[PDB]
């Protein structure tokens, strides 16, 4: 899981 | 090794994280990585963020033991101007 | 012996909030210390009206913000920005 | 750099004893807040798993990094009768 | 440095 | 450095 913020 | 950065949001903080208790991206290290810094965006504007740093708090909260979605949820309810507080591997 | 921490809210005026700032990482103000501390306080000022923000107090957040371990100029544009309402925690000597 | 998590009932507080924070270092070079004294009978104490030497580097939801001395004893002081560490073990 | 009870 | 604000 590679979340963008 | 800890640095408090400062970003002003342009638009989000423009950086991708990984890790997190269940989604370890370390193994034996649940913490929360940067893993990409967008071209543009505030952290790289500000230009001391780095692949492989491990944020530990976010303004007030920490980000050691907590899930992948709660780090995102801590470092998305957040106000324009954000202090991370990272450690350099 | 140990400070104590106090939350002071200030509305802003046209001049600004009335107190002036030292310290930060590589400007500090205090041995082995790069904290934020109050200098001054302009007689009228916000900070004056108010009248609970002191010389010496250490400004250690600016709404959420921590100010520890910043650069004097992050610490003078984080106190310039905010909105007309600001909320500093303190640690008074 | 073992990280572990310790749950605590407060007894008559939590037990132990804090030393560090910015401005006033506990380890040269290291802001880190570290456990300096247990209390026989204590919380900290019948749970066992606290030690000298610990780094508390979260209470419940806040973190202790980079914080003052005085922020960190408000942090832990501050607390319901029940508390969550994150602490690192030398 | 200070040592402080919790 | 004292910068007032």
């Amino acid at each position: 899981p590679e979340t963008s913020v | 090794s800890l640095m408090n950065i400062v970003l002003h949001k342009e638009d989000g903080l423009g950086f991708s994280i990984a890790g997190g208790v269940g989604n370890q991206h370390i193994i034996n290290d649940n913490g929360i990585f940067v893993t990409k810094i967008i071209e543009g965006g505030a952290a790289f504007q500000d230009g001391r963020l780095e692949v492989g740093d491990r944020i530990t708090k976010v303004n007030t909260l920490s980000l050691e033991n907590v899930t992948h979605e709660e780090a995102v949820a801590i470092l998305k309810e957040t106000a324009d101007v954000v202090s991370l507080v990272v450690v350099k591997p």
